[PDB]
């Protein structure tokens, strides 16, 4: 819905879920078209 | 966009009339409409279509032309974009689908400046400006030249054979530089369409094997016949009268007087082919390749002679095998004297004559040519809707190889032309002033269609490069003359990046930009004069 | 478009009246005086018929204002005569 | 241009003029053999149910039959108007009425 | 109008879902019709006849198919039958889960199309190299070990019940056909009843004529043949000969000229010691007199196909010219004429040297149970000449197809990135023919995929399935091994095939001309 | 890139005129609107015979009924039938010139728009221009304000007599005219200068001639005496100098109440005592009117049979069954006052009259009953009679236009002179003064002007004279002389002095004349997108 | 514009509210600017035209951008500050005119 790459955006959001790890879901915009963002902070 | 009213004070027959801007309007939807089915279509991450007869028959194809061929166009100003679609298929052969595209964006912009204010005349002054400044850059900024090898590889991606663009490659370049002929006493010209293209549904894509002489779809006509003859020097007869009995020649009626001379007359009827099949066969003929006619008369003068012998034959095909053999076609022998003589010396030598077997059809080749070299190419595949394209898809590369090797000139495709286009003009468009500049302005950006599409087909975002992409064109403007070494061009779409279309590989045709914005132009010119459409219902 | 299916596209006044599909026999008369100019000149094919327009529009008020056409149309051929004078004594000859 | 609504008829002064006359001369040369001692009477009888009348009283001819011409009536009323203002009188008005408009 | 209206657009993701829906419920109807537990899916056709059978291309072709996709898939099964014969089922089953197993997996998680198409091709270079490493050579002359070929690939169809004759008519026909073959100069005269152990291959042609003058011989010892292209009666003018007749006597010299030109050609015909004569044309009533006193048995009017068919048996050439009929023309070494009456109809034979035509005789228990063993046999002819050709033997039932499986599935893994899905994916597809394998016989297909997947990756190429069981069967051990070029040709095309329907995203209908 | 799609509802039957060509249609409509009637204008006018749907016969002169009638399409067309429609509320003459002036202004309009002119511009060019032909015209007009008694009821007859002579009732325009003034007289209350035509009642009955339309101090009902023995005429008693109504709002019958009732009788004697109760009630209704003095009995509801005879007895006419608004008109006319119940009767209450007579309106018709008077009345009834009932209505109609012309007068006291005059003056005004206005506007004031110089010509038109000649006889004697009231002799005396033949049109007449054309003029121009849905 | 609706109702207009009213709007997404104009003439009675002719040129203005590969909603994230900056644009440029 995002218009982001899934076939790169799953595998660096799998590979950051391998205790700060149980934070981590995907986000939206061009700075987090790196990946994710650390779900703790955004109150979400 | 209310369904307008028939006036009250004119009087028109089976026809009304709709003018000023609910027109202009019609006009710029209509040329939408046929120029958006085939935006898809475009760029290597280009896709292709399934047009059903309506039967259930249908044709897939990407060739542009023959998309819009098959769609029923109604609209006047619809059918006209699509005879300048196949007027690029006639006197380029690639580009077809371009150019529609781009004449559709020059009229969609010409219209959104009159219906802002800016007069017609003003727009169509402002296009003639901005396209002698664009050729003259594009001349300017060609490259003339292995090289041939790409052009055709450039034509391959966007259709079905650019999978296998590298065989399809090598193939197309050597099939063409092997019909090179003269005319008009030095005119080096590639024959359009020389290189005799069939397609049999079988084997693999890749086992496709060129013809290192000629295909003739036609087998040997009696079964009896040798379906092989080979070695050095063999000698063929191509012929062009038939074989069979006459009726009295023309005017010539019987009247038999004397019975005796029924039977005198009736044998004389087979005598006259007999002994036209004898002084063919008596020449030296070994194979026989006749346009017309083989009586089962004259066939069993063949057979017993060992004389594979052909019928009813393409006389397409067989001036093309007079010009590769050596030999002469035949059209009737009568000498100085009236006498009806064959001199030895009218047949074509070549290598082998073999009939050979493909996937439940047998067709003869003629191997190894003597007096030029001569190509044919032989398609594999699926079925008849995948050999259907793949044809059409080389008639397309062969073609802007042709153009190649027809001027000495080529450009850096993938969309770099246009892009530097872009804001060469946009900088032109101060030279001028006025209200005129927006014209050149919006002719300017009219050309982004092509390197904007091409991208938008990939899915993803298209602005990311065709913005970043601009910049780059836009640092050989601000470039000095030994600072060149800031010039570079082009597009690439697979991996997504801007890359060196020239050391990349990407190359279209001089004429294939040229011949292709000419044209684009005097199609929305002709399209934006007009203001009142008068349209008179049938007879 | 025409009734036979071929499209025409045009700006020879001329060859835009004879292919559209005028119907009133007086409107007729029109496509007439403007197919008399051009095997008259060749040119002016769209002039001619604007004029009669703009004639006809002048006799209209005048036969609002209660004018027996009959002078009109001797006095508007009046008009003729000394206008064509005019433009014979007003333009300059060309070598030719 | 068109003006009107369907089924609408327009009758201008040429062709008014001609409805008009025809109209009442026409109502007119319908009595005139009611006039007089040696005049004769008239048959009329209504479509529905099967009546009839054998009349002179020019009145109950016109009254009766009925007319779409405007222009004639106006002229049967005048026809009433006269039976009712005086009783007698109901044809002689009419057809003075109608020869005044045949010499127009 | 701005198109033409009434047109149906698909476009997108749309489009696609259409192409691999249809070309996957394509294999569906055919899914039942695989190896030996097949059926016979029993067809009605347009005009009236009955076709009912298992040979994939006869169902499909029975078929009349609307959505494009499902019309490309079809007339693609043909493709296979006009190359080499037996592997028409195959080929569909694979086009589907390879556009089944590719695609939606695939085209549903974003990947471009023109991606897919060059993982697809590589997948395919790949796949014809496991095929050709993993088959092996054959000789094609050792005559019994080429009717174990024959004999495993009638193994489907209802022939099996009588498969040791078949393969001794089917490699017996390719046997006097061989310089390479053609199978059209096999005349398979199909003649209903009696049972199949009378089926006879006649080194030799079989005509359905009987002798046009009864004292003519219906026996003869040793006939000397000749093959005429030309009429036997006398020719018009075919210049539009019209006669005027003036005096009396004309009429009979004429008219009896007609009678001489005959007499000139029996003349020239019996001029070369004959006792036979068949001719493509009819026989006039004249000409076998003069045919009788020559002691010459005629046949007349017999078919143009099966005069070269004759010609190439008996030796003697045709020949149109009766004027020029030379000393070569005549049948040396046909060694036998007769006209045997098999229960109200008449046929005449021709049996008995160097032969390179030849007529299978069919029989059965129907005329409509013959075609199904025609269409058996036709089935079985192919893959003895395919071998002729191509030498070489892949080990089939399910093994051949497993063996692309994991070779791909190592090759895959190896890759990486982004081009690697699509591939997986055709590795993916191969295992379709080992599953429909174990359906059709009836076993649990993930218990025996299993125990066959793995116990290929370290116990030989020849792993694959046995029918009746439904077990994993060492094919070395069994017997069943499929020709080279039908796993070919089968991954071919069926690739070439969803590598063209994957191209579409777009369908316009009602385009016309 | 093409869908068939919908915007608008029912978006198939929805046609749309659009820019000039339209504006075109529009105006050539209102122009045919304008040839049908521009024949029927002045005392040389012809008229229009209209049909109803029904079949039910018009034949009239004005306008506003003309465009009335017809079945009508074009909306523009449509828009010029309310146009008169306006006009003849607002003053009740002026409806057909109204509409001349509208098509005349939207026809030069149509001239200036086919020489590139933007509408609104021209609309705005008008009304600036209207502005000064008003301004004109006001300070020109001529006053009857300064006048004596004697000169004031002669200037209202002028005005009657110029609003009558175009309609067939020319014949006695003479006694046409000396009705419509003296109907505005006796009603109008002087210092409120209010004139009701609430209070005026038209009447029509047919027969004889034209000649016989009367006007009657008092009204006339469609009613006959109660009893067929009662007297024809009613003569005052000698000494009251007045006959005495008894005007009543309650029927001679016994008492009723509103709310559902019912007796419930058990005693012989007592429905006895109800028996003598219905006479009795009766007897004190007759001596209830006779102990007040009353000569004639007028009264809303019916009379019971009981109660006509003991009514007929006791000498009292009687009128059964009287409109409400009728009676209102007598006890206006008669001085009386209306009475609820019998108890509330009084000699105080009574209707003065001077005679009360049954006339036989017809010969074999019906009969009516006159209710006159010597005196001067708040309410009088204006009868209109005539030879035909196309001729009678029209003579109402006739009345009607005449009557409204001296309302007007006594509202606005001041005066224009007519036969193009008027028109004239504010033709050369504003003529004048577009060489003054320069720029883009100099062509809007020249075409309003020039616009409505078709109202003298089609006057001079209609009248049989050359349209030019008379425009540049006319204009022209207007400069050349100060005087600004010369005209048309559209009957054809030798002078043009319009003020010397008594042609004379009211000031708020001509005024609004204008302004309704100029204004809608002003919407038309300002239309240029046109939707219509389908019917 | 003279608007004669499905029964007859002969209407001229200029107000805004009133010709996208008498214009029966049956496309779902244009009925948007009827809701548009109706909000205008509730809250303020002015505005009626020209806020459907803003929507509009919005709308058309955002069509380049979709006609290359960007998504709607980074459209809308860049139109919905735009207007919020609008505003603030505004008020601070509205004078108080009881003040000069
Ligand atoms: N590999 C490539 N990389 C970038 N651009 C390409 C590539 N191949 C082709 N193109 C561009 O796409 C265009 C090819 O258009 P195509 O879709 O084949 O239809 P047509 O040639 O009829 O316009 C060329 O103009 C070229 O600039
Ligand atoms: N007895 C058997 N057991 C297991 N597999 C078999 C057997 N016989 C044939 N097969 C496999 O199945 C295929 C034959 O099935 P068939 O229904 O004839 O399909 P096709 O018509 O495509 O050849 C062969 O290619 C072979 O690999
Ligand atoms: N006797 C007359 N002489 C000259 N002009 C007259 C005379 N009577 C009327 N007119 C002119 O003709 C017009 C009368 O037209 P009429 O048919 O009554 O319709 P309208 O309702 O517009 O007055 C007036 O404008 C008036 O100026
Ligand atoms: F789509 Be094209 F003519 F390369
Ligand atoms: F439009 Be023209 F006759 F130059
Ligand atoms: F015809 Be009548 F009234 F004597
Ligand atoms: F069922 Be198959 F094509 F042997
Ligand atoms: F014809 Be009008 F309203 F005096
Ligand atoms: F057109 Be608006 F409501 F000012
Ligand atoms: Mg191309
Ligand atoms: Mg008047
Ligand atoms: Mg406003």
């Amino acid at each position: 819905t995002a218009g982001l790459d899934v076939n790169e955006v799953l595998p660096n959001l799998y590979a950051a879920h391998n205790t700060d790890h149980l934070y981590k879901g995907v986000d939206i915009d061009g700075e987090s078209d790196e990946g994710v963002k650390d779900i703790r902070e955004e109150n979400i | 966009q209310l369904f307008n009213n028939s006036r009250s004070d004119t009087l028109f027959l089976g026809g009304e009339k709709i003018s000023g801007d609910d027109i202009r309007n019609q006009n710029v939807l209509a040329t939408m409409a046929v120029a958006n089915v085939v935006k898809s279509s475009l760029g290597p991450v280009g896709l292709d279509k399934m047009l059903v007869d309506d039967i259930g028959d249908f044709t897939v194809t990407n060739d542009g032309a023959t998309i819009l061929s098959l769609l029923d166009v109604q609209h006047p100003a619809g059918k006209i974009l699509v005879e300048l679609a196949q007027q690029q298929d006639r006197e380029i052969g690639d580009g077809t689908t371009s150019v529609v595209i781009i004449a559709s964006e020059l009229l969609k912009r010409a219209n959104e400046l009159v219906k802002n204010k800016i007069h017609p005349t003003t727009i169509i002054t402002g296009f003639r400006v901005a396209l002698r400044e664009a050729i003259r850059f594009i001349n300017e900024v060609l490259s003339t030249s292995e090289t041939l090898i790409n052009i055709a590889k450039t034509s391959m991606s966007s259709k079905i054979i650019g999978a296998d663009s590298d065989f399809f490659s090598n193939m197309v370049v050597d099939a063409l530089l092997a019909v090179k002929t003269q005319n008009s006493k030095g005119e080096i010209k590639y024959p359009v369409k020389a290189v005799n293209v069939l397609k049999a549904h079988g084997k693999s894509a890749t086992e496709s094997l060129l013809v290192p002489g000629y295909a003739l779809n036609c087998t040997v006509a009696s079964q009896a016949m040798p379906k092989r003859i080979a070695g050095g020097n063999v000698k063929i007869a191509c012929l062009d009268l038939n074989l069979q009995k006459a009726r009295m020649a023309m005017g010539v009626q019987i009247n038999i007087d004397d019975p005796e001379q029924l039977e005198q007359i009736r044998k004389r009827e087979a005598g006259i082919v007999l002994e036209r099949v004898k002084k063919i066969i008596d020449a030296g003929a070994q194979v026989v390749l006749t346009t017309k006619g083989i009586d089962d008369l004259c066939l069993k003068e063949f057979v017993e002679a060992k004389i594979m012998g052909v019928r009813r034959c393409k006389k397409e095909d067989l001036r093309r095998i007079a010009r590769a053999t050596g030999a002469t076609l035949v059209s009737s022998m009568s000498n100085l004297e009236g006498e009806e003589t064959f001199e030895s010396s009218y047949l074509g030598l070549c290598d082998e004559v073999v009939q050979a077997k493909f996937s439940d059809d047998e067709c003869i080749l003629i191997k190894g040519t003597s007096k030029h070299s001569s190509s044919s190419i032989i398609l594999r595949g699926a079925n008849d809707y995948s050999l259907d394209e793949m044809e059409r898809s080389l008639h397309d590369s062969l073609s802007v190889v042709k153009r190649t090797l027809e001027s000495g000139n080529v450009v850096p495709g993938g969309g770099c032309v246009e892009a530097a286009l872009n804001i060469y003009l946009d900088n032109f468009a101060t030279t001028v002033g006025s209200r005129e500049q927006l014209a050149i302005a919006e002719f300017a950006a009219a050309l982004l269609i092509i390197p904007k599409t091409l991208a938008v087909n990939a899915a993803k975002d298209s602005s990311e490069l065709v913005a970043k992409l601009r910049s780059y064109h836009a640092a050989s403007q601000m470039a000095k003359p030994e600072d060149r070494s800031y010039r570079n061009y082009g597009l690439d779409l697979i991996r997504g990046k801007i890359v060196d279309e020239i050391h990349a590989g990407v190359l279209e045709p001089t004429i294939s930009k040229v011949k292709s914005l000419k044209s684009a132009l005097e199609a929305c010119v002709a399209i934006l004069r007009i203001d009142t459409m008068i349209t008179v219902d049938p007879e | 478009k025409t009734s036979r299916g071929e499209i025409i596209i045009s700006n020879d006044g001329h060859t835009i009246l004879k292919q559209m599909a005028i119907l009133h026999p007086v409107a007729r008369m029109l496509v007439e005086v403007s197919a008399a100019q051009d095997s008259e000149a060749g040119d002016g094919t769209t002039s001619v018929v604007i004029l009669t327009g703009a004639l006809l529009g002048a006799a209209e008020r005048l036969l609002n204002k209660g004018i027996h056409p009959t002078i009109i149309a001797d006095s508007f051929q009046s008009a003729a005569k000394r206008s064509v004078d005019i433009l014979l004594e007003m333009c300059h000859k060309v070598s030719l | 241009v068109q003006i009107f609504g369907d089924q609408v008829t327009e009758e201008r002064a040429e062709n008014a003029r001609l409805s008009a006359f025809v109209g009442a001369i026409a109502v007119g040369d319908l009595v005139k053999s009611t006039l007089g001692p040696k005049g004769m009477d008239k048959l009329l009888q209504s479509a529905s149910s099967n009546t009839c009348m054998v009349t002179n009283d020019g009145a109950t001819i016109l009254k009766s039959i009925p007319l779409d011409n405007p222009a004639a009536k106006v002229l049967v009323n005048i026809s009433k108007v006269q039976d009712d203002e005086v009783g007698d009188g109901t044809t002689s008005v009419t057809v003075l009425s109608a020869e005044l408009l045949r010499e127009a | 109008v701005f198109m033409n209206a009434s047109q149906e657009r698909t476009t997108g993701r749309q489009a696609q879902i259409s192409n691999i829906t249809a070309a996957k419920a394509v294999a569906d109807v055919i899914r039942t019709c695989l190896g030996p537990k097949a059926m016979l899916k029993m067809l009605l056709d347009p005009m009236g006849g009955l076709v009912l059978t298992n040979d994939g291309h006869a169902i499909l072709r029975e078929i009349d198919v609307a959505h494009p996709a499902a019309k490309s898939m079809l007339e693609l099964s043909r493709t296979q039958d006009e190359e080499v014969g037996d592997g028409t089922t195959t080929v569909i089953i694979l086009a589907g889960e390879i556009l089944a197993q590719c695609a939606p997996y695939l085209i549903e998680k974003n990947i471009h199309p023109v991606i897919i198409i060059q993982a697809l091709k590589k997948a395919l270079t790949d796949a014809l190299e496991v095929i050709k490493q993993v088959s092996k050579p054959v000789d094609v002359e050792n005559d019994a070990a080429m009717k174990k070929l024959i004999q495993a690939s009638i193994g489907t169809k209802y022939v099996i019940h009588w498969s040791e004759k078949m393969c001794e008519l089917a490699l017996d026909a390719v046997k006097t056909v061989r310089e390479i073959d053609i199978k059209r100069y096999v005349r398979v005269e199909k003649i209903p009843g009696g049972d199949v152990l009378d089926s006879r291959v006649l080194k030799g042609v079989l005509l359905n004529k009987d002798v046009v003058h009864p004292k003519m011989s219906r026996h003869i010892e040793n006939p000397r043949v000749v093959l005429l292209d030309c009429p036997l009666e006398y020719k018009k003018g075919e210049s539009q000969t019209n006669i005027e007749i003036e005096k009396e006597e004309d009429w009979n010299r004429i008219l009896q000229i007609e009678e001489e030109q005959v007499q000139l050609m029996c003349e020239q015909i019996l001029a070369v010691r004959p006792t036979l004569v068949i001719t493509e044309k009819g026989v006039s009533d004249l000409a076998q007199h003069y045919l009788l006193k020559g002691g010459c048995s005629v046949l007349r009017r017999v078919k143009k196909s099966d005069n070269n068919r004759i010609a190439r048996v008996t030796g003697a050439t045709i020949v149109n010219r009766v004027e020029d009929l030379k000393e070569s023309d005549v049948g040396t070494n046909c060694g036998l004429f007769k006209v045997e009456m098999i229960g109200d109809e008449y046929f005449s034979f021709l049996d008995n040297g160097s032969g390179k035509a030849c007529t299978i005789m069919l029989r059965g228990g129907s005329k409509d149970i013959l075609n199904e063993i025609d269409r058996n046999l036709q089935d079985a002819m192919a893959v003895a000449r395919n071998v002729m050709l191509s030498p070489s033997l892949s080990p089939g039932g399910g093994a051949t197809e497993m063996a692309v499986s994991v070779k791909l599935a190592e090759k895959a893994k190896q890759l990486e990135g982004i081009q690697q899905w699509p591939y997986q994916a055709v590795a993916d597809a191969m295992e379709c023919i080992p599953r429909t394998l174990i359906q059709n016989a009836g076993g649990d297909p993930i218990r025996l995929l299993s125990q066959l997947r793995a116990k290929h990756a370290q116990g030989n190429f020849t792993t694959g399935i046995d029918g009746d069981k439904g077990k994993i069967v060492d094919m070395v051990s069994y017997g069943i091994w499929e020709p080279e070029v039908i796993k070919q040709q089968s991954v071919k095309t069926a690739i070439e095939s969803a590598c063209l329907l994957l191209r579409v995203d777009d369908i316009v209908s009602g385009v016309r001309k | 890139m093409g869908r068939p799609f919908i915007i608008v509802k029912d978006q198939g039957n929805k046609k749309r005129q659009h820019g000039l060509e339209a504006k075109k249609s529009h105006i050539l409509a209102a122009r045919s609107v304008a040839s049908i009637i521009k024949t029927s204008l002045g005392p040389r006018g012809l008229d229009k015979i209209l049909i109803s749907p029904d079949g039910e016969i018009t034949i009239t002169n004005d306008g506003a009924t003309i465009l009335s009638q017809m079945e009508l399409d074009n909306e523009i067309a449509k828009l010029l039938v309310q146009l008169s429609k306006s006009q003849d509320d607002e003053i009740g003459d002026g409806t057909t010139g109204v509409v001349v002036l509208a098509s005349a202004l939207l026809d030069q309009a149509l001239e200036l728009i086919q020489k590139g002119i933007h509408p609104i511009k021209i609309a705005n060019g008008f009304d600036e221009a209207a502005k000064l032909a008003i301004s004109k015209l006001e300070e020109t007009c001529d006053d009857i304000s300064a006048s004596n008694d004697e000169l004031f009821r002669d200037f209202l007859l002028r005005a009657a007599k110029t609003s009558l002579g175009s309609k067939i009732v020319s014949k006695d325009h003479d006694r046409f005219a000396e009705m419509a003034v003296e109907a505005v007289i006796n009603v109008m209350d002087k210092d409120r200068k209010d004139v009701d035509f609430d209070l005026i009642k038209m009447q029509g009955r047919v027969g004889g001639s034209i000649s016989d339309s009367k006007l009657i101090n008092g009204v006339i009902l469609d009613k006959d005496f109660s009893h067929p023995q009662m007297p024809k005429c009613v003569l005052p008693k000698e000494g009251s100098d007045g006959v005495k109504l008894a005007i009543l709002t309650c029927p001679f019958e016994p008492p009723k109440p509103k709310t559902k009732h019912k007796l419930d009788i058990s005693s012989v004697e007592e429905y006895q005592k109800l028996q003598t109760y219905e006479q009795d009630k009766f007897k004190e209704m007759i001596d209830d009117v006779k102990k007040a003095g009353a000569d004639v009995v007028i009264c809303q509801w019916g009379f019971d049979d009981e109660a006509n005879h003991l009514l007929l007895q006791n000498d009292l006419p009687a009128v059964r069954w009287v409109g409400g608004q009728e009676l209102e008109h007598i006890a206006i006319s008669t001085n009386g006052r209306i009475v609820p119940r019998f108890q509330d009767l009084s000699k105080d209450k009574l209707g003065t009259c001077s005679r009360i007579y049954e006339q036989e309106f017809g010969t074999t018709k019906d009969r009516m009953l006159i209710i006159e008077q010597s005196k001067e009345t708040k309410t009088v009834t204006c009868f209109v009679r005539g030879s035909n009932k196309m001729i009678v209505d029209e003579a109402e109609r006739a009345l009607h236009d005449s009557l409204c012309v001296v309302r007007n007068l006594v509202k606005d006291s001041r005066v224009v002179y007519g036969g193009g005059a008027a028109e004239v003056t504010m033709s050369l005004a504003v003529s004048e003064e577009a060489d003054k206005q320069r720029g883009i506007d100099q062509y809007a004031f020249r075409g309003f002007a020039q616009a409505l110089d078709t109202i003298p010509m089609t006057l001079a038109e209609n009248s049989g004279l050359d349209p030019i000649g008379t425009l540049s006889t006319l204009k022209s004697k207007q400069l050349k002389e100060k005087i600004s009231n010369i005209g048309v002799d559209c009957l054809g005396y030798g002078s043009n002095d319009m003020k010397e033949l008594f042609v004379v049109d009211p000031f708020i007449g001509k005024k609004q004349q204008i302004l309704l054309a100029t204004q809608l003029c002003r919407m038309i121009l300002k239309i240029d997108n046109v939707i219509i849905s389908g019917k | 514009i003279l608007i004669v609706t499905s029964n007859q109702k002969t209407t001229i207009s200029n107000d805004g509210a009133t010709i996208l009213k008498l214009l029966d709007v049956v496309h779902p997404a244009a009925k948007t600017l009827v809701d548009i104009s109706r909000a205008q003439d509730a809250e303020v009675g002015d505005g009626t035209t020209s806020v459907t002719i803003l929507a509009g040129e919005l709308m058309k203005e955002a069509k380049p951008f979709l006609e290359e590969g960007i998504s709607s909603h980074l459209i809308m994230k860049g139109y919905r500050k735009a207007v919020s900056l609008a505003v603030e644009k505004i008020n601070e440029l509205a004078v108080d005119i009881t003040s000069e």
